[PDB]
């Protein structure tokens, strides 16, 4: 309750941490690499700050 | 490396975080210090895990070529086994942590501005299924990405309804 | 809803609000001009975006293209540029266009409109 | 001086029915209800006597009115001035002379001559503006 | 004095100089004060000789009130010059193209002479010129490089050795430009490169600036200005001081973000986008005298027939001017008022060009020939009808009004085979609605937007009504020659029962006794004689994939129309 | 310093009306859809703010007056069809007599 | 492959443009071979105006195409003949009209002889015979008399047309140069064929 | 919607008489409370009205109270309150009834059109717009999180079923 | 030619407002002013955006009122 | 892109099409009709449409024009058949005015049933198709320049061909002995008419028509992206 008024926090689907997403830009776009592979890790629960590191192959290779 | 050329050959430890610190021993180690809390903090934060998270991104960079090699696919963008869920309890923590220092530590503004980031969705009464589907509704926030996020992924059934969504709009 | 010929406007496009909520408007937009144009209306265009939306009359001086300043009831017939050689003359317009051509000026791009000429049959 | 000058208009035409049925006599009352008087492209316009050309009573095409417009090119005969010229009688109110060419004048009767300004024919206005010296 | 009647039939775009708005402008910005307590301060940005945003006064420029004033602009004689924001790029493209110290160009006019006029200055400044020795004064040219932190410094680098160069000197420089180097590259003579910097800025008439968060800009840019030194002279190299150097930054910033910012939205950034003004206040339009509501069906009404109920017919109103033809047709709709209906509520009389509503009309019974009567939408009327997404042709249309005198009823009805036209359902769908009010408005919905004209698609030269659903499956029951009951008759009673409703003419069945029986397709023909075709066809009841199992009837089977007597087959959704 | 745009800008040449000789016109002696719609509006308008007609039979409307004035070929308009605006000032017409023309269906 | 059919197709070019052979035709391997040897095959033609056609079959990795000094030498020394030289043809491999070199030696020596007109074409437009090609409309070449009566007729300047280039190639076959008018026999899905006329304008490269 | 609606103040909520549990309910109904009837339909051609998605209701049974309910607009304004007097004149909105008016609110079970005015505000009272009649059924004075008054009054639609619903 | 800008510019290069119209005002504007533009007014967006009505099919033909006719039957 | 008094599209001046639809016809006014000529073998065109009754040079020329219009036909839709995928020849066309349906609309209102052999009138009859078939271009002109008889513009002459041929299939000596010389001059000025009332007006927005028209079916093309 808040201004007068009835809200709601909605659930948010979030990609879990700790865990290697590998991308494929294969529509060529940003063509210098084509794949990323983002890990975002979370030290021992969902309020500690996350810090994502990101590995790349370039082009160049 | 166009960017890193000096210390690409380099084996003196030092330079090479002495050339991180000014791209970013008392210095030589906070840049060092400072690089194990923000890189992989979940293994851990102290110099005791460096052994470990060498090997964990050497794990990562492996996972990565076997992918390239098409010994894998990529991860499924839209599989519920790489997704999680979070409601009131995380998402108003975090804008609690970063509104706490900036109206707490950095100098009755807090609560306004925590509330306007409540409103910032308005809980309709259309009848009582109408408000606990508001509360079992799961936000996700012209391509083949597009198209793949709307579909009913394999992963879904049991855990999200195969009938509920929009049926016009976006 | 329903709306008459008279309402809130708003204040920089001289248009009607947006719809019931604002108590005024509802929306002739690009598709509905496509079609009353394919349709070859432009009477109904006339109506409905000049009588019923910002219809307005501008005064071009047709010496210099320039907007003119122009009152039938307080006599004022002059042009900033070519003052004693002002031809001013009534073109049928709207306040967004109006407004539109005022932008343009703002970012120092002179607008002159040359105005279609005075044919004459022969003597 | 008095002179005559060509002058090019657009005409609106409220009645084109009405106005359709005596063409000429109606658009000499129109030139003359308009320009008589009144400053007009660098002169004055003293009389309107003359149509030189004119267009059909064209249809406003981008109003819903019904109106017409009507192009006119008129010769009437219109008063100037130059500089360095004598007017014999001018009536104080700044001063209004009393003669066919009304024009006001920024220095009982006093006879005035012109000075070098150049007279200010201010379109619209039911006179001229110009300075001089007795 | 009259303004004749005029039609634009061309506009000329140009680049506006210091000339430009010196010869335009009605005012100088000289204070920075808002107002004087309720009237706008003289000399301030919101002068009402710029325009009128209130009902409070006028224009002093023109004398109207704010809804015939389209505003008027003022000038801001800057103490420094500023570089136009809109062509940095064109003052980058002349600063390596033209010798700074004598404004010559140091590259081949001839060279690119050849080219199309808008490439040559593109090209010419497309090559390196750095180091080049001018051939009339022998200086060499340095390099123009463009400062990375803003989009408006040029900073001229001579061999190491760098200067700022400042908007009064890239204007000394360009001042020296020639004519003759003007337009041998291709540019017009209106496009002399001086005009790019500007020492006189046009402050926007009001009318584009209402309200009182664009004129925080235009203040904030005002009194910035009056801090510079008005007498502030920079010769190349003279090392200012800083205290300007900051100051000089900020009103040059201060003018970029009031034109091409993107807080406070700039000039040009109304342009762009789907809400911006040239697709959301140019290209489209709000309207008055329209209406919206759900619609739904009405298989009483015919095709060309809008059902409209009472309380949208009694607010929206059709303009009538009164004549002697139709003095006495008006006055039904005068005397009832908002009180009845067929009412009126308004009038204009023109000998006092003024509008009088209907309530406050003491003695005005006197509808006097020449005034308008704004009267009630009455059954007859012609209105637009339009569902959008508007795609097709059809997709706006003009049906005659029917109105709903029942209060209950407050949606749109129209015929089920009228949807065709708009791709419209009764599963929620809204349409507009707008009747018009003008007679030439009308005369044109009348004859040019009727829908009898999008009966044949334009897209597809095929019709686009026709029988759909319950008329299609009931055409067939009607058309088919047995039923369970046995053959497919009706004695003259039901025969009789079944033109009740079609609203033409009914046929004669004084031939027919009380027990005398009628086939569906005589029937049917009774009604096809009327518009005798021939037509010769099969059935979409009769095909090939049923024809294995089921008894199809012979007289089914073949669809034929000669002269608009159905002799055998069903009609169905093929005919 | 160049001068302002208005200083070199030259407004037009006035056209002459060069209307085509009767036998010498190519367009429809037939009137559009378009072009009787207009004549109706035009005529129709006027009728809202004069109110003399040649028609013998009254109507209470200016619309019915339009329409029958055009169906009965005494509307007192003519359609002028700008074929061309030729450089050195001409514009090359040709006026078409509604009430000679053929009218559309319109119905 | 290319050679062969360029052999075949340059003579009927030459017929359709109802141009009569200076020289005589040798052997297809007498032309493959000079084409080796040379660089170029050159022939030779006459029109009807008694003008002369010079055309050149530049092979693919002759010297010609590839150093912008050898074309210079050939068509300055082929300009210079005792010849009326009402055109000058010549025939190169597509990748060479993406030459700059090359490019900038044709519209030099263009430059250089006002009169004389100069184009170069690929290998593919006298690969075929482009007026039998049934895709192509049948295309023709109006006089001025007959392009002025038309335009009269429909009070349009040359410029209101539709455009065609000098370097299409049933243009190119026509001989139809910049400012004349062709007009085409479309055939029609709605009329059962159709009748335009386009304005011929500068050729591209 | 809400079984404390009449000590609730809502916005565009319906509150619909009666409900009925579904002849043929689901597992869903033991969790949520059943809304709709069981009206009785007729899969059927009647006169070609309820073609394309529409349906022919029982006017009856509209009568009776089928899907009928209250709807429920809230008014709130923050400032004093009372009905103007006519020394103001000038600044009084046009044709506005201004009547009606008792301690600055309408009084509760008054029925309220377009032209009137409720919750005076000093001109800068507050005009009712809305083109459906309403009757208004609530009047309060709280205070708000500065501790200062406002308007807060809710006003009642009574909706049966009408044509063009869905 | 394409159905995009670059068409657009190829067909029309002289319609500033139908381009802008169409797409990116700000860049076209600017090409317009460094070009001294002439833009006539046709078509449909052009003339919209001057605030007026196009030229098409009810506003196609000008209507001129008869003169002569109205001599004979109206005076 | 708008129609012009020429019936031409154009952009402000520059033309995009010399006449709209290659045919300057309004979509709204086609009617779908069969050719007969176009599959018969000439065997089979001769016992069909030679007609017998007269011997007369002129009722050889009037084959001879039917055999050619057959043969133009083909040429060009063979040829239109070579440079498509699976664009296969048809003999029904869209043409302004059905032709066959006016004659048999009139058949069937005459009076008299079969005519007796009259030479005169049939010789009459041929002439005045082949005098209207000649003048039929002149629709897309007006009725002054018909009168004087001016020069038809080449394109304008082309844009008649597919009426012109059909007109000459139904109105054939051997289809129209039974239809009176007054019927068939009500005939002849039945089809001129419907030829007038199906041209594009002048001004019409038929780009915007166009685009709308060329549109709709795309939303169907990329449903049918899964198929
Ligand atoms: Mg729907
Ligand atoms: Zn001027
Ligand atoms: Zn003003
Ligand atoms: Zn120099």
């Amino acid at each position: 309750i808040a201004r007068g008024g009835e809200w709601v926090v909605d659930l948010l689907e979030n990609i879990r941490f700790n865990t290697l997403h590998i991308h494929y830009h294969t529509m060529q776009q940003g063509n210098n690499e084509i794949i990323r592979g983002e890990f975002i890790s979370q030290p021992g629960g969902a309020f500690e700050n996350s810090s994502q590191i990101i590995i790349r192959y370039m082009t160049t290779g | 490396d166009p960017i890193f050329q000096p210390v690409q050959h380099e084996l003196n430890r030092e330079k090479i975080i002495q050339f991180l610190s000014e791209k970013v021993q008392y210095l030589n180690e906070r840049q060092l210090t400072i690089l194990d809390k923000i890189l992989l903090p979940h293994m851990g934060q102290t110099a005791d895990t460096r052994v470990r998270k060498l090997r964990f991104l050497g794990l990562l960079i492996h996972k990565i070529l076997l992918v390239i090699m098409n010994v894998f696919p990529p991860t499924d963008r839209d599989s519920y086994r790489t997704k999680r869920v979070h409601g009131s309890g995380v998402s108003l923590a975090k804008a609690f942590k970063a509104i706490f220092n900036t109206s707490v530590i950095a100098p009755s503004d807090l609560n306004r501005s925590m509330e306007q980031s409540i409103i910032s969705q308005s809980l309709e009464r259309k009848n009582l299924l109408n408000t606990i589907s508001a509360l079992r509704t799961v936000n996700t926030h012209q391509t083949e990405r597009a198209d793949m996020m709307r579909r009913v992924h394999a992963s879904y059934p049991g855990y999200i309804c195969v009938a509920q969504s929009a049926d016009t709009g976006e | 809803y329903a709306v008459a010929s008279y309402g809130p406007t708003d204040a920089l496009t001289g248009q009607p609000l947006d719809g019931k909520r604002s108590h005024g408007g509802l929306r002739l937009g690009e598709m509905e001009h496509w079609v009353l144009t394919a349709q070859g209306a432009m009477q109904t265009i006339i109506e409905k975006s000049h009588d019923d939306s910002d219809g307005c009359i501008s005064y071009i001086c047709r010496n210099c293209g320039e907007p003119a300043i122009y009152n039938a009831s307080h006599p004022i017939y002059k042009c900033m540029n070519c003052d004693v050689q002002a031809d001013i003359g009534m073109v049928d317009s709207r306040r967004s266009s109006i407004v539109f051509q005022h932008e343009m000026r703002a970012a120092n791009v002179n607008i002159t409109s040359v105005l279609s000429p005075r044919v004459f049959q022969p003597a | 001086m008095i002179d005559q000058k060509i002058f090019e208009t657009t005409l609106n035409i409220d009645d084109p029915t009405n106005f359709c049925t005596n063409v000429e006599a109606h658009l000499l009352k129109e030139l003359e209800n308009i320009y008589v008087g009144k400053c007009f492209k660098n002169s004055f316009i003293l009389n309107i006597t003359g149509v030189i050309q004119r267009s059909p009573c064209f249809i406003m095409r981008t109003n819903n009115s019904g109106r017409g417009y009507m192009h006119v090119r008129f010769s009437a005969v219109v008063s100037y001035l130059n500089a360095f010229d004598l007017i014999a009688a001018v009536k104080i109110i700044l001063g209004e002379s009393l003669l066919t060419e009304p024009v006001t004048i920024v220095i009982q009767i006093v006879p005035v001559q012109l000075a070098n300004s150049s007279v200010y024919y201010i379109p619209g206005r039911q006179q001229a503006s110009a300075t001089g010296s007795i | 004095m009259e303004a004749g009647y005029a039609e634009i039939a061309a506009v000329q775009f140009n680049i506006a100089g210091d000339n430009d708005h010196k010869r335009q402008g009605v005012m100088e910005v000289t204070i920075s004060n808002l107002f004087e307590g309720t009237l706008p301060a003289e000399g301030g940005i919101y002068d009402a000789r710029m325009g009128t945003t209130d009902h409070h006064y006028k224009c002093i420029t023109c004398s109207h009130q704010r809804k015939q004033c389209m505003g008027h602009p003022g000038i801001l004689q800057m103490h420094a010059p500023v570089l136009q924001p809109l062509f940095i790029a064109e003052i980058r493209r002349w600063l390596r193209v033209i010798c700074l110290n004598c404004g010559a160009p140091i590259v081949d006019l001839k060279r690119y002479e050849h080219l199309i006029r808008p490439k040559r200055l593109i090209e010419a400044a497309s090559s390196q010129t750095e180091g080049k020795q001018c051939y009339v004064c022998k200086a060499v040219h340095p390099k123009i490089v463009k400062d990375s932190e803003d989009y408006f410094t040029f900073w001229a680098d001579q061999q190491g050795k760098i200067d700022k160069l400042y908007p009064q000197i890239i204007r000394e420089i360009f001042s020296r430009v020639t004519y003759d180097t003007v337009v041998k590259l291709g540019r017009s003579k209106n496009s002399h490169p001086e005009k790019l910097v500007l020492k006189a800025i046009q402050i926007p008439p009001i009318s584009i600036r209402p309200g009182i968060d664009i004129n925080n800009v235009i203040q904030y840019l005002v009194r910035k200005n009056l801090l510079i030194p008005k007498d502030l002279q920079i010769v190349r190299g003279q090392k200012i001081p800083l205290n300007i150097d900051r100051n000089l930054q900020t009103i040059q910033q201060l003018y970029y973000n009031f034109l091409l910012d993107s807080p406070a939205p700039s000039i040009m950034r109304r342009l762009p986008r789907k809400e911006g003004r040239i697709r959301k206040s140019l290209l489209g339009s709000q309207v008055w005298s329209i209406s919206r509501s759900t619609i739904c069906g009405n298989s009483d009404l015919h095709l060309d027939e809008v059902g409209y109920p009472i309380s949208f017919a009694r607010t929206l109103q059709v303009a009538e001017t009164v004549q002697h033809y139709n003095i006495n047709r008006l006055m039904p709709y005068f005397l009832n008022g908002k009180r009845q209906y067929p009412g009126c509520s308004r009038v204009y009389k023109q000998i006092t060009q003024s509008v009088h509503d209907i309530e406050g009309l003491k003695q005005d019974f006197r509808l006097e020939v020449g005034d308008i009567l704004y009267r009630d939408v009455v059954t007859g009327d012609v209105a637009f009808f339009n569902r959008q997404p508007s795609l097709e042709r059809s997709s706006i249309g003009v049906h005659r009004i029917v109105v709903l005198e029942n209060p209950k009823i407050s949606t749109f009805q129209m015929n089920v085979s009228a949807c065709a036209w708009y791709n419209a359902d009764f599963d929620g769908d809204q349409m507009n609605l707008w009747v018009p009010w003008s007679v030439m408005s009308r005369v044109e919905a009348e004859l040019l937007c009727s829908v009898r004209n999008w009966f044949i698609s334009t897209k597809s030269s095929g019709p686009v009504n026709g029988q759909v659903q319950d008329s299609t499956v009931g055409s067939f029951l009607l058309t088919r020659t047995n039923t369970p009951m046995g053959k497919n008759v009706m004695n003259k009673l039901h025969a009789m029962g079944l033109f009740q409703t079609t609203q033409t003419d009914p046929p004669c069945f004084a031939n027919y006794s009380p027990t005398d029986l009628l086939d569906g397709k005589s029937v049917v023909s009774m009604l096809l004689r009327q518009t005798p075709i021939n037509y010769q066809r099969a059935p979409t009841w009769y095909s090939e994939v049923y024809a294995p199992y089921m008894h199809y009837n012979k007289q089914d089977i073949s669809t034929q129309i000669r002269n608009g007597e159905l002799i055998e087959g069903v009609l169905d959704k093929k005919a | 310093e160049s001068p302002s745009i208005c200083e070199g800008f030259v407004q037009a040449s006035s056209q002459t009306l060069v209307i085509i000789p009767d036998n010498e016109r190519i367009t429809s002696n037939v009137l559009t859809t378009f072009e009787a719609t207009r004549l109706v509006a035009v005529r129709a308008q006027q009728l809202a703010i004069n109110g003399s007609t040649m028609l013998k039979k009254k109507y209470s409307s200016p619309i019915d007056i339009a329409k029958q004035e055009l169906f009965n070929r005494k509307i007192p308009l003519l359609v002028m069809r700008c074929i061309k605006v030729t450089p050195e000032g001409q514009k090359i017409v040709e006026i078409w007599n509604p009430r000679e023309m053929g009218i559309p269906l319109l119905d | 492959m290319a050679m062969q059919k360029l052999f075949t197709y340059i003579y009927e070019f030459i017929e359709y443009r109802k141009m009569v052979l200076l020289e005589e035709k040798v052997p297809y391997d007498k032309f493959v071979q000079m084409v080796l040897n040379t660089g170029f095959f050159r022939i030779n033609a006459e029109t009807l105006n008694h003008g002369i056609v010079s055309v050149f079959i530049f092979g693919a990795n002759g010297k010609y195409v590839h150093h912008g000094g050898d074309m210079r030498t050939l068509l300055t020394n082929t300009l210079n003949e005792k010849k009326h030289y009402e055109e000058l043809i010549l025939i190169v491999d597509k990748p060479v009209l993406s030459k700059k070199n090359i490019l900038d030696i044709i519209v030099e020596q263009r430059a250089a002889n006002p009169t004389i007109v100069i184009n170069i074409y690929p290998y593919h437009l006298f690969c075929i015979n482009i007026p039998k090609v049934s895709a192509i409309p049948k295309h023709k070449l109006i006089t001025q008399e007959e392009a002025q009566e038309f335009l009269g007729r429909e009070y349009l300047q040359p410029q209101d047309l539709m455009q065609i280039s000098a370097s299409d190639p049933p243009v190119v076959w026509l001989g139809g140069r910049p400012g004349d008018f062709v007009q085409i026999e479309r055939p029609s899905e709605t009329a059962m064929h159709a009748v335009v006329i386009r304005f011929i304008t500068k050729s591209k490269i | 919607y809400c079984f404390s609606w009449p000590y609730r103040v809502d916005m565009n909520r319906f509150f619909q008489f009666y409900n009925e549990m579904p002849l043929v309910k689901t597992i869903a109904h033991n969790y949520v409370i059943p809304n709709g009837l069981n009206t009785i339909v007729a899969y059927m051609i009647y006169g070609g009205y309820n073609q394309e998605d529409s349906v022919i209701v029982s006017q009856s049974f509209i009568d009776r109270g089928g899907f009928a309910g209250t709807f429920y607009r809230e008014e709130k304004v923050e400032l004093s309150f009372g009905k103007p007097d006519p020394l103001i004149t000038k600044n009084l909105k046009p044709g506005a009834n201004y009547e009606k008016l008792v301690d600055g609110f309408v009084p509760v079970g008054t029925v309220v059109k377009k032209g009137d005015i409720i919750i005076g505000k000093v001109d800068r009272s507050v005009m009712y717009g809305f083109d459906e009649p309403a009757v208004v059924d609530a009047v309060m004075r709280p205070h708000g999180p500065n501790d200062e008054i406002f308007g807060l009054m809710r006003l009642r639609y009574e909706r049966n079923l009408n044509i063009g619903d869905k | 030619t394409s159905l995009e800008k670059a068409g657009l510019n190829a067909r029309e290069p002289s319609n500033v407002l139908l381009r802008m119209a169409l797409s990116s005002p700000v860049q076209v504007l600017t090409d317009a002013a460094v070009d001294s533009a002439v833009n006539p007014i046709y078509g449909i967006a052009a003339p919209t955006l001057m605030g007026s009505v196009p030229r098409i099919g009810t506003m196609y033909s000008d209507i001129i009122m008869d003169e002569k006719y109205i001599t004979e039957n109206y005076k | 892109c708008i129609v012009d008094y020429y019936r031409r599209v154009s952009i402000d001046t520059r033309l995009v099409q010399q006449l709209y639809g290659e045919d300057g016809l309004d979509a709204r006014q086609l009617e779908t009709v069969r050719f007969e000529t176009i599959m018969l073998s000439d065997q089979e065109l001769e016992d069909k449409f030679k007609y017998t009754g007269i011997q007369s040079p002129l009722f050889e020329e009037e084959f001879s024009r039917l055999k050619k219009d057959r043969d133009k036909y083909r040429q060009i839709f063979l040829n239109v058949e070579n440079f498509n995928f699976s664009q296969l020849l048809t003999d029904v066309r869209q043409v302004p005015v059905n032709v066959a349906s006016i004659v048999k609309n009139i058949l069937l209102s005459s009076t008299s049933g079969v005519l007796p052999f009259d030479e005169k009138s049939i010789l009459q009859k041929y002439a005045m198709v082949k005098t209207f078939c000649k003048n039929l271009p002149y629709v897309f002109i007006n009725n002054i320049q018909e009168r004087l008889q001016t020069p038809i513009p080449v394109y304008l002459k082309r844009a008649a061909s597919l009426m012109r041929m059909l007109i000459r299939i139904e109105l054939a000596t051997v289809k129209t002995l039974n239809i009176t010389c007054e019927q068939m001059s009500a005939i002849l000025d039945l089809i001129r008419l419907q030829y007038t009332q199906s041209l594009i007006n002048y001004g019409e927005a038929v780009g915007i028509l166009a685009a709308q028209s060329v549109s709709e079916p795309l939303t169907q093309y990329m449903l049918d992206s899964h198929h």
